[PDB]
């Protein structure tokens, strides 16, 4: 806005600056050890 | 002097109407950059995200 820098603070993990859609859904854990 | 880090701006390259910017291979700025008019035909790409 008339050269004024306007920025918002968000999680870096969610917003990675990539055009690929961050499809994070299941599972909610790493594969548990045997 | 010792300015706080990394609060500031960076250099994302320049491009004119007759030259080519090798960092983006185009006469524009990459994603996440702002083009600023520094001269009559010089445009500077400024980044904001760290």
């Amino acid at each position: 806005s008339d050269g004024c820098q306007v920025s918002y603070c968000v999680k870096a993990g969610i917003f990675t600056g990539g055009s690929l859609l961050p499809v994070r859904l299941p599972p909610y854990t790493k594969p548990p050890l045997m | 002097g010792q300015v706080p880090d990394n609060s500031g701006l960076l250099f994302g390259g320049v491009f004119t109407d007759k030259t080519i910017n090798p960092m983006t291979n185009a006469q524009s700025c990459p994603a996440g950059y702002i083009p600023l008019n520094l001269f009559e035909s010089l445009k500077v790409c400024v980044s904001l995200d760290y």
